[PDB]
């Protein structure tokens, strides 16, 4: 059970020939596009299916320069940990016995480790927010949420914000444990997503299941 | 530019870090004020002070300025309608 095994069939449809192609022909008309083309579907590359035990998802890549690479949630090294990202700091410290808070915000290490950080729209124009939507990725990663809910079992989906909680819908709350909660975001953490214990759950969960669980503390790796 | 209305309003000049996308409701209940349309809560943290400084305005390209709202280091808002 690997993506190129499920998603070749969809790779073929039309809609999805249509975004990459929209995507490649504005990056060729000088139009600054993130993560650069090599990373854009970095989250499957370092989270196969069989893989997958977390599913967290994420809205559409950063816009600054050097943010983005693949991962949703996720910033490369040297980069400011964004405000969100450092509000899922602050519940894991609240809940994860000896976690601590890091210097980065890197998630690589969750991605090895089965945790699918899925942007629900996978790239963006640089600098204006949310330009790439209602153009063709929100059908395609509608359909990866129904591969995992198809194939596997027992999958622990994180949905944050009303957005993420939509596509709730196409996953069987029987067959997959789903968390809802609010958006990490400052403006709405306050509102339920602190305190919701969502990573420590989420672990208990993965071990009542025989499954090892996550190690939440992120590490960089050398140089 | 949003950065510009950023320092318009607080004097401060800061990068926005991320723009998180959100529905009607979820907004609603925070500013106590429901929007037209899905708000882009334009996020930037200004470790000067430890506040986050996020401007909301509508969904792109058209980026309508809808409110200010800056948050400090014990989680309180201060709002103010654009």
């Amino acid at each position: 059970l690997t993506w190129h095994d499920v998603l070749a069939e969809e790779k073929q449809q039309p809609y999805f020939l249509n975004t990459l192609q929209t995507v490649a022909s504005e990056r060729q008309s000088g139009v600054t596009i993130y993560p650069p083309q090599k990373d854009v579907f970095n989250a499957f590359r370092f989270t196969e299916l069989g893989d997958v035990k977390v599913v967290i998802l994420g809205q559409d890549p950063y816009h600054g320069p050097g943010q983005a690479h693949g991962l949703a949630f996720s910033v490369r090294p040297g980069i400011a940990i964004p405000p969100s990202l450092l509000n899922m700091y602050k519940e894991l410290e609240n809940t994860i016995p000896g976690f601590t808070r890091p210097n980065h915000g890197y998630l690589e290490s969750w991605a090895r480790q089965g945790v699918l950080l899925l942007n629900t729209v996978l790239t963006v124009r640089a600098g204006q927010a949310h330009s790439h939507a209602s153009l063709g990725w929100e059908t395609f990663t509608d359909k990866v949420i129904s591969l995992i809910n198809q194939h596997r079992e027992g999958v622990v989906f994180l949905l944050w914000g009303s957005h993420a909680q939509k596509k709730g819908a196409i996953i069987d709350k029987q067959r997959h444990h789903v968390l809802k909660a609010p958006d990490p975001s400052p403006l709405s953490a306050h509102r339920g997503f602190f305190g919701c214990n969502h990573f420590v759950l989420a672990n208990q969960w993965l071990e009542q299941r025989g499954e090892t669980p996550i190690d939440w503390m992120p590490v960089l790796p050398a140089e | 530019n949003l950065s510009d209305i950023i320092e318009k309003e607080t004097g401060k000049q800061l990068v926005i870090q991320e723009s998180i996308l959100m529905l009607p409701e979820e907004v609603e209940e925070v500013i106590g004020n429901k929007p037209e349309s899905d708000i882009l809560v334009h996020t930037a943290y200004d470790e000067s002070t430890d506040e986050n400084v996020m401007l909301l305005t509508s969904d792109a390209p058209e980026y309508k300025p809808w409110a200010l709202v800056i948050q400090d280091s014990n989680g309180e808002n201060k709002i103010k309608m654009l």
